[PDB]
RNA sequence: AAAAUGGAGA
RNA sequence: GCGAAGGCCGGGGGCUAGAAGGCGAUCAGACACCACCGUAUUCCCGGCCGUAAACGGUGCCGCCCCGCGGCCGGCGCGCGCGUCCCGCCGGCCGCCCAGGGAAACCGGGAGGCUCCGGGCUCUGGGGGGAGUAUGGCCGCAAGGCUGAAACUUGAAGGCAUU
């Protein structure tokens, strides 16, 4: 079977430590969140550590839990 | 126990010995 | 070059050279009772017939053991030739 | 010349344990040296269940079912043969012999 | 190469499924595990080992030399097939240990290739061929010990249905290779006769 | 005598189609018959040493199964040499059953170099390092001012070997025979089994001559 | 904690070519381990190497011809005068065929064999056999 | 009882099967005379050949209950050998078995081939 | 339930 | 700086077990084992002690590994969304592949090492004498901690086979 570590393969690389891949790299990505009423895009974490409430609603539109962000209003998918 | 009766048995050796220079001297 | 123990003067001083095992590099020892010699054999297109010639590979028993001789023996029949695209 | 590997004990990540002592040789154990079988018996003697479940005072009564906890000493283990010490290829065998799933503290 | 007629036989004849368990060596062949959780092999995967297997067996000087050994109940129909065509000299039987190294026992075979019928059920065969010095080849489970075997077969294994497929498949392609049996026709022979009642 | 060849390859050997006992420790055989090793080299060939016949005696229900067991080493000179031993209750029985067994293993000796290579070899090639038991030996290569360097057992077998010069270091306990001498052996067999500069090349798939194709 | 990154890397390198794995891993990439690889890659015990860059310590990945038998660290270096390279020959090194120890002079870092015929000799780095 | 040593029912098994002829199966009078060709097997004593005369009772009686272990009957070697060379019905083990899964269907999806146009029926 | 010795030295 | 129990020093407390001490009953003795009482103790507070088979009989921080499964901690992975799978795992581990070991066995090491050289504290050198003698230190004491010799004499010991 052909495996190369020279050139590394991406699709094991995902399901590595962030740490133990070829290229310590990072494994969260910022991602804006579409509020429902209003069309201001914020930019949040994958990994939130602190609230970001929507910009004209003071209720933060991130609770942070240890690791993904959830969201009170409709998400928007990654950057999109 | 054999060591348990051979330690406690050399206390009081060493006992008996600490009364013998004290009162000696 | 006279592979194997050889002279001041590069000839054989020792004829015997333990073949070194294809697959590992390291060689077949000369009490290597566990020693394997797989040998496949060549095709000829549509007919695929054999044509009494077979690439010999050899194989020690630790790399058995290990029980990767199984993906070696296709890698190194890449080496050889014989493995297709896979 | 460690006889077994767990030592007797199933103590993992720990340093000591609480003590339960035998029901027959009285012997204080620690929890882990302790053979802790959990047996179901009926409180009648299965023999007069006949007759008591003929005297079906009450409509639909059940045998009274006790659930308790046996855990002799080791000592007490061995000459009340609850367990008997086995061979090399048998001191790894994890489960008890003679199958018997039946509920009562005799395997009857 | 595959051909469909022949791929849709060892699909319908349970050579789809395997151990739950997985070994790592074995990863290639399997194609995954799907919700049934019994791991599904690859089709390609299967065809195209049985061929490299077939190489091997037209290179042995004497073809009655290769020897197969079969401990398992399911394995005899099959493995008795495979004399009739092929000209292995089989060892069939429970192993009767030592016989590679006792030459003295009654039916010592020296087979310059082996063939084994399950990898966890001719444990003493492999080790007994090491001592030897015999090229090991075998059939191999989605879970196997692979010591002490060069290359397997991927198959289900444990239903003769599969192990039927797996003599018959072998059995064909050296037989293709010798240009004899089929070339580019059909097998004489039909799937049945590879499981017995 | 006119034994039946009792191996398969015994009868490549009966037929004179084995060329020499290298050719098939070149392609990695085990030799089961005392006459097919004789073929090889036969008539007076090694010469023969045997010690340490210890007598042990077995405690059972009466009296000890007292019985012997001796070491036989083989001595051929070209580079070729075994340790073997056996247990019977007769003398006779016993040294004649180790004879064998020397016979049956034998492992050639790398025959390896140190400053001058010009002539033919005086020491191994590299340090042999041999572990039976708690025995470990080391046969580091001597030049050739240097002698056989040996505790008085060890250098018998080494000059069985025919190695005219070494240098020998030991751990474990030399006082015990068995383990040493089988040390200094199983680090003969370290001879041939290291990859060397020299060694080291790619091609010799021909197959020609292998011995399991080899027939009559 | 890691002093010795040769020690790391040697035994991750032997380690691995026991088991036979070619491409190997090294968690710190030093210039001095270079030079112990580049000798290895020039005396033809190792083959082509790489070293992924992150912007921290880097990691090795060399593709092996197979052969390496031993490789090894002297810890810490030793200084050996270019009179007495010889007797470190002996004790680490099998034969004077295959002989290699890596030396270290300030006019460039070469294996014994060219340092004493240079009659320069520094500090014993690692054995490579 | 009676239990003999090997040697005994290793004669009295070669006498059944290596020479099997018609010895009988449930009756004891052709066996006393059957054993007794001379040929056949040479022993002293007519109790000790009564040894083999006996077994060879039961042990034909087990061949014709069914077959023996090994069985190796002289007289009918070829029995139901030719059920396992037999083939069934016509012989048709193959065709609509069937049974795919989603990710059955994409073991075919991985190989180039698309079986049954990925409806299996 | 009790239940104690076994001279030296081949 | 802590450190189980037992011990000690003053109080408080005292249900059960129970060092001592008493009985009975055992056995040529029963000092004991076993029954039956029973004081100190055990429980709490304020101090001293500072030791245990305090043991995983294995100091610590590193590195590289051979696979197969559990248990616990998060955290992602797609999946008809089920504590479903699959990794990242940090720890708990079982069996074990080479490798090692006098062996027993270890192998999330006791391996990578007579081819004997990551770092750093500790400890040992035949079995006694001896943890003794003698000083110092510590404690209220019990005891701790540190630590020889004169002389002896040929094994003491380790794991394994019948």
């Amino acid at each position: 079977m052909n495996v190369d570590l020279l050139y590394p393969d991406p699709v094991e690389e995902q399901r590595k430590h962030k740490l133990k891949r070829l290229v310590q790299g990072p494994n969260s990505y910022f991602l804006e969140i579409k509020c429902a009423g209003c069309q201001d895009i914020v930019v949040v974490y994958s990994h939130a550590n602190t609230p970001v409430f929507c910009p004209g609603c003071t209720s933060q539109i991130s609770i942070p839990t240890g690791g993904k962000c959830a969201f009170t209003s409709q998400v928007e998918r990654y950057r999109q | 126990m054999r060591a348990k009766w051979a330690k406690k048995r050399m206390r009081k050796l060493k006992r008996k010995r600490r009364h013998m220079k004290a009162r000696s001297k | 070059d006279d592979i194997g123990m050889k002279n001041s003067s590069g000839v054989v001083v020792d004829a015997y050279i333990p073949r070194k095992c294809s697959a590992t590099n390291r060689l077949i020892g000369p009490k290597d009772h566990a020693a394997v010699q797989l040998s496949v054999a060549r095709v000829n297109d549509k007919g695929k017939m054999i044509e009494n010639n077979y690439v010999t590979f050899a194989f020690c028993g630790a790399i058995r053991s290990r029980g990767g001789v199984d993906s070696a023996f296709m890698l190194l029949a890449q080496e050889h030739g014989l493995m297709e695209r896979l | 010349p460690v006889k077994r590997r767990n030592n007797g004990r199933s103590k993992y990540n720990c340093g000591h344990t609480n003590i339960v002592r035998c029901q027959n040789c009285h012997r204080c154990v620690p929890k882990d040296k302790v053979i802790k079988r959990f047996t179901i018996r009926n409180i009648v003697d299965n023999t007069i269940a006949d007759d008591v479940l003929n005297a079906c005072v009450i409509q639909g009564f059940a045998i009274p079912k006790l659930y308790n906890k046996v855990q002799y000493c080791v000592s007490c283990s061995i000459h009340n043969h609850i367990v008997r010490v086995r061979s090399r290829e048998d001191r790894k065998i994890r489960t008890p012999p003679k199958r018997f799933p039946r509920n009562s503290s005799q395997k009857k | 190469q595959l051909k469909e007629a022949d791929v849709k036989k060892m699909l319908v004849a349970t050579t789809h499924l395997g151990v739950r368990n997985i070994d790592r060596r074995m990863q290639f062949y399997i194609f995954d595990r799907q919700k049934d959780g019994t791991f599904v092999f690859n089709l390609q995967k299967v065809w195209a080992k049985i061929v490299f297997a077939a190489r091997i067996l037209v290179t042995i000087d004497d073809p009655a030399e290769i020897a197969v050994v079969a401990n398992r109940p399911d394995a005899q129909r099959a493995i008795l097939k495979f004399c009739k065509y092929t000209h292995a000299t089989a060892f069939p039987g429970r192993f009767i240990p030592g016989n590679f190294t006792n030459r003295m026992n009654p039916n010592y075979c020296e087979p310059r290739l082996l063939l084994v019928n399950d990898p966890v059920v001719d444990r003493q065969a492999i080790l007994e061929a090491s001592y030897v010095n015999i090229p090991t080849i075998s059939l191999c489970n989605s879970d196997a010990n692979l010591k002490f075997i060069d290359v397997a077969i991927p198959c289900n294994n444990k239903t003769p249905m599969s192990i039927g497929l797996i003599y018959w498949l072998l059995a064909r392609e050296v037989l293709r290779l010798k240009g004899s049996i089929s070339r580019t026709e059909e097998w004489d022979v039909k799937p049945d006769l590879f499981v017995a009642l | 005598e006119e034994w039946h060849p009792s191996t398969k390859l015994g009868r490549l050997v009966k037929a004179g189609k084995i060329e020499s006992l290298y050719d098939i420790f070149k392609y990695s055989l085990p030799i089961k018959e005392t006459e097919i090793i004789d073929y090889f080299f036969p008539k007076s060939e090694l010469a023969e040493e045997v010690c340490n016949i210890m007598s042990v005696q077995k405690q059972t229900t009466a009296g000890q199964r007292t019985r012997f067991r001796a070491h036989v080493i083989v001595g051929n000179r070209d580079g070729f040499i075994g340790y073997g031993a056996g247990v019977s209750k007769e003398v006779a029985n016993a040294i004649k059953k180790a004879a064998k067994n020397a016979r049956l293993n034998i492992v050639p000796v790398r025959r390896g170099f140190w400053g001058g290579k010009l002539g033919d070899p005086h020491t191994v090639s590299s340090k042999l390092s041999g572990k039976c038991g708690s025995v470990r030996v080391r046969l580091i290569p001597a030049p050739r001012g240097a002698g056989i360097v040996a505790s008085p057992t060890v250098a018998k077998v080494l000059e069985f070997a025919g190695v005219s010069d070494v240098f020998t270091r030991q751990s474990g306990h030399s006082r015990t025979l068995m383990n040493s001498v089988g040390a200094v052996y199983n680090a003969l067999k370290s001879s041939y089994s290291i990859l060397t500069p020299d060694l080291w090349k790619k091609e010799q798939l021909d197959h020609v001559q292998d011995i399991r194709t080899m027939s009559l | 904690v890691r002093i010795n990154v040769l020690r790391d890397a040697l035994k991750s390198i032997c380690n691995a070519q026991r088991i036979g794995k070619k491409q190997v891993i090294v968690r710190p990439s030093s210039k001095v381990i270079i030079e112990f690889l580049q000798l290895m890659q020039k005396n033809g015990y190792i083959s082509d190497f790489a070293v992924v860059d992150n912007h921290r310590s880097n990691r090795i990945v060399v593709n092996l011809i197979g052969r390496l038998n031993k490789a090894g660290v002297i810890s810490p270096r030793f200084d050996i005068p270019a009179n007495d390279i010889e007797k470190w020959v002996v004790n680490l090194l099998p034969s004077r065929l295959f002989g290699h120890i890596i030396l270290t002079t300030s006019q460039g870092i070469m294996d014994h064999i060219e340092a004493q015929h240079r009659q320069i000799g520094g500090k014993v780095i690692g054995y490579f056999y | 009882g009676k239990v003999r040593t090997k040697t005994i029912k290793r004669a009295a098994r070669k006498i059944v099967e290596n020479n099997y002829e018609s010895l009988k199966p449930k009756d004891f009078q052709n066996n006393k005379a059957i054993c007794s060709k001379r040929n056949v097997a040479i022993i002293p004593s007519k109790r000790l050949r009564n040894k083999v005369a006996g077994y060879v009772t039961t042990l034909m009686n087990r061949v014709v209950k069914g077959p023996v272990h090994g069985i190796s009957l002289r007289l009918q070697e070829e029995e139901r050998e030719r059920r396992d060379n037999y083939a069934p019905k016509k012989s048709e083990f193959d065709v609509e078995n069937i049974t795919v899964s989603g990710t059955t269907q994409q073991m075919i999806d991985s190989i180039g081939f698309k079986c049954m146009s990925t409806s299996l029926k």
